[PDB]
């Protein structure tokens, strides 16, 4: 030990963009979050809660229509995606929260 | 007609974008802003200017010839 153990330097969070835009890819793969707290913070249990309720969708779930969280109904039904899966990515004082989806390149607009 | 999603094909290009929030609205105002007005100008003045002047001087001759005109000496 001694000299020469450094702890964790805090880590920005910043909101912004980065597309890659490549057409030759048939599906579109999107990712959005906003910061979410760390592994410490006592309500990452609220959020995954609500996380939950949003829940995940795949194409080969059964039951399309008839799913509970409302995106997976809508998403089912009007067939605006293959896929899509809420998150909540813990770090030491921070985090991700939010959603990734893969679909259509004409249903990325409905989706969002 | 047109919609986003059936305009045209690109392949290979990054965007790297920044929330609104999280930068100035007027970076660089004087400092960047000023030279590019003048470098701008400098573009364009050969090219708009010298048909502008050539009115400019038509119209103050114009102007003279027909005053002074309506004067007379002899006869």
């Amino acid at each position: 030990d001694e000299d020469a153990v450094p702890t964790l330097s805090p880590c920005r969070f910043t909101g912004s963009q980065i597309c890659h835009r490549e057409d030759g890819l048939p599906l579109a793969h999107v990712a959005i979050a906003v910061e979410g707290p760390g592994w410490a913070h006592p309500d990452n249990v609220a959020l995954q809660v609500a996380n939950a309720i949003i829940g995940h969708y795949d194409c080969t779930y059964g039951g399309g229509a008839h799913l509970s969280s409302p995106l997976a109904s809508i998403a089912a039904t009007n067939k605006l995606c293959q896929s899509f899966q809420t998150f909540n990515i813990c770090y030491a004082d921070t985090g991700l929260l939010g959603a990734h989806f893969v679909c259509d390149h004409m249903s990325i607009d409905d989706m969002m | 007609g047109r919609q986003f999603g059936h305009l045209t094909r690109v392949r290979h290009v990054i965007t790297y974008s920044l929330s609104p929030f999280e930068q100035r609205a007027f970076p660089h105002y004087f400092s960047k802003g000023i030279p590019n007005v003048l470098r701008r100008t400098r573009a364009c003045i050969l090219r708009v200017a010298p048909p502008f002047v050539a009115f400019y001087l038509v119209y103050t001759w114009g102007t003279q010839e027909f005053e002074k005109s309506k004067r007379k000496n002899p006869a």
